[PDB]
C-alpha cells in the first residue's frame, strides 16, 4: 500500500472511459438520417424539373425555327414591294410561298387527324 | 396614286460622281420600300439598289457594290442615290420605283 | 484490497461488449455519412448542370423575342402601305381568301389541341 | 495511392490482432476509396462520432442551399413555360398577318390579268381541303 495509490491511477481512468461511454450513448443518427431523406427528396424534384426542361426545350427549338421561317416569308413581301412593275414577272418567290403553303395545309390536317386519334386512344 | 419625279442626272467623265433624287407624292412614302432601277436602251431592267421604309434593309447589285449608296429622308418624301467611281457601263435611264409605280427617269451618261 | 479487483474486472466484463457494440455502429454510421457526401456531391453537380441548361433556354428565349420583334417591325409598314391599295380580280380574291380562311381554321384547331393537352398533362 | 496501400495495410498497426485486422480488410465496404484504420478506445469512438456530426452539419447546409436553387428552378421553369405560350401565340398571329400581306400583294400586282392556270389549280387544292375538314 506504499506507492499502491496506482489504484487512483485505475479509478480516474475507469470513469473517463465510463463518462465517454455515456456520451456515445447520448448521440443519435436522426440528423444524419434527415440528410439521407432530403437527398432522395431533392433528387425527385430536380428530376421532374429537368424532365419538363427537356420537354419545352424541344418546344423552343421548334419555335425558333418557325419564327425564322416566317421572318423569311416577310422578307418575300418586302422583296415584292421593292420590285418594279417591269420585273414582277420574274418575282417567282410568292408563287413558291403559296405552293409550299397548301402542301403545308395538307400536311397539317393529316397531323391534326393523327393527333386526334392519339388523344382518343389516350382516353380509353 | 404613286407619283414619283427623279432628277440629278447628267453627263460625266469616267470616275465621276453624281447624286440623284426622287420626290414622292400621292402616297405615305415613309411606309413604302423603294428601289433605284435602270435601263440602258438596248438592255433590260436592272435593280441596282433597294431600301426599306426606315432606311434599313438595304441591298446593292454587285455591279455597283462599293460605288453607289442609297438613302432617304422620310420627312421630305425624298429618295437619294450617291453614285461614285462612275463607269461608261453605268450609262442608262435611272428610275425610282416600287411595285406600285415608277417615275419618268433621269438620264445618266458616262462618256468613253 | 483484492476483492475490489473483482469489481473493476467485472466492469471491464461489462464495458467491453459496450465498446464492440459501439464500434460496430460507428462503422455503420460512418458508412452512412460517406454515402451522403457522395450522393450530396452527385446531386450538386447535376444541380449546376441543369442551371446551365436553364440559362441556355433563357438565352434562346430572348433570341426568339428579338426575332419576333424584328418580324413585327418589318411587318407593320408593309401592312400599312399595302392598305393604300374584274371577273379575274374577283375570282382571284376568292381563291386567295379561301387560303386565308383555311389558315385561320387550322391555326384554331392547332390552338385548341394544345390547350386540351395543357388540361391533360396536369 | 497505389501499391503504398498494400505496403501499409499490412501487417497490423497499434496492437490490433492480426486476425481481426485481416477480417476488416475483407469486410471493407469500399476498398476503392477506403482503407482499414485502427480505432482504439472510447475516445477515437467519440472523435469519429463528433466528426460525423460536424460533416452532417455541413451536409444539411448544402441541401438547404440546393433546396433554394430548386425553388428558383421550378419558378424559372413556370416562367419559361409561360413565355413559350405567348411566343407561340404571337407567332401564330404574325404568321397569319404575313399571309394576309402576301395575299394583298398578289391580288394587286396581278390586277387585270387572266385568272391564269396555276392559280386555278390552287382553287381546287384549296376547295378539296375545305371539304376534307367538313
Amino acid at each position: 500500500q506504499l506507492l499502491c495509490q496506482d489504484v487512483e491511477n485505475f479509478q480516474k481512468f475507469v470513469k473517463e472511459q465510463k463518462q465517454v461511454q455515456e456520451e456515445i450513448s447520448r448521440m443519435s443518427s436522426k440528423a444524419m438520417l434527415k440528410v439521407q431523406e432530403d437527398i432522395k427528396a431533392l433528387k425527385q424534384l430536380l428530376s421532374v424539373a429537368s424532365s419538363g426542361l427537356q420537354r419545352n426545350a424541344l418546344a423552343i427549338d421548334k419555335l425558333k425555327i418557325e419564327t425564322a421561317e416566317e421572318l423569311k416569308n416577310a422578307e418575300i413581301a418586302l422583296r415584292t414591294q421593292k420590285t418594279p412593275p417591269g420585273l414582277q414577272h420574274e418575282n417567282t418567290a410568292p408563287a413558291d410561298y403559296f405552293h409550299t403553303l397548301v402542301q403545308q395545309f395538307e400536311v397539317q390536317l393529316q397531323q391534326y387527324r393523327q393527333q386526334i386519334e392519339e388523344l382518343e386512344n389516350h382516353l380509353a | 396614286q404613286v407619283q414619283l419625279q427623279e432628277s440629278g442626272g447628267g453627263l460625266v467623265q469616267p470616275g465621276g460622281s453624281l447624286r440623284l433624287s426622287c420626290a414622292a407624292s400621292g402616297f405615305t412614302f415613309s411606309n413604302y420600300a423603294m428601289s433605284w432601277v435602270r435601263q440602258a436602251p438596248g438592255k433590260g431592267l436592272e435593280v441596282v439598289s433597294d431600301i426599306g421604309s426606315g432606311g434599313d434593309r438595304i441591298t446593292y447589285a454587285d455591279s455597283v457594290k462599293g460605288r453607289f449608296t442609297i438613302s432617304r429622308d422620310n420627312a421630305k418624301n425624298t429618295l437619294y442615290l450617291q453614285m461614285n467611281s462612275l463607269k461608261p457601263e453605268d450609262t442608262a435611264v435611272y428610275y425610282c420605283a416600287n411595285q406600285y409605280g415608277r417615275g419618268p427617269g433621269t438620264q445618266v451618261t458616262v462618256s468613253s | 484490497l483484492e476483492n475490489l479487483i473483482n469489481k473493476w474486472s467485472l466492469e471491464l466484463e461489462d464495458q467491453e461488449k459496450h465498446f464492440l457494440q459501439q464500434a460496430t455502429q460507428v462503422n455503420a454510421w460512418d458508412r452512412t455519412l460517406m454515402q451522403n457526401g457522395e450522393r450530396i456531391t452527385t446531386l450538386h453537380r447535376e444541380m449546376e448542370k441543369v442551371k446551365l441548361d436553364q440559362k441556355r433556354l433563357d438565352q434562346e428565349l430572348d433570341f426568339i423575342l428579338s426575332q419576333q420583334k424584328e418580324l413585327e417591325d418589318l411587318l407593320t409598314p408593309l401592312e400599312e402601305s399595302v392598305k393604300e391599295q374584274q371577273h379575274a380580280d374577283e375570282e382571284r380574291e376568292k381563291t386567295y381568301k379561301l387560303a386565308e380562311n383555311i389558315d385561320a381554321q387550322l391555326k384554331r384547331m392547332a390552338q385548341d389541341l394544345k390547350e386540351v393537352i395543357e388540361h391533360l398533362n396536369t | 495511392s497505389p501499391v503504398q496501400i498494400k505496403q501499409l495495410i499490412q501487417n497490423p498497426l497499434s496492437g490490433v490482432d492480426p486476425i481481426i485486422w485481416e477480417q476488416a480488410k475483407v469486410d471493407n465496404p469500399d476498398p476503392e476509396r477506403l482503407i482499414p484504420v485502427p480505432m482504439i478506445g472510447f475516445k477515437e469512438l467519440l472523435r469519429r462520432l463528433e466528426v460525423q456530426d460536424q460533416m452532417t452539419k455541413q451536409h444539411q447546409s448544402r441541401l438547404d442551399i440546393i433546396s433554394e436553387d430548386i425553388g428558383e428552378l421550378q419558378k424559372n421553369q413556370t416562367t419559361t413555360m409561360a413565355k413559350i405560350g405567348q411566343y407561340k401565340r404571337k407567332l401564330m398571329e404574325l404568321s397569319h398577318r404575313v399571309l394576309q400581306v402576301l395575299i394583298k400583294q398578289e391580288i394587286q400586282r396581278k390586277s387585270g390579268f387572266a385568272i391564269q392556270a396555276e392559280e386555278e389549280q390552287l382553287r381546287v387544292q384549296l376547295d378539296t381541303i375545305q371539304s376534307e375538314l367538313n
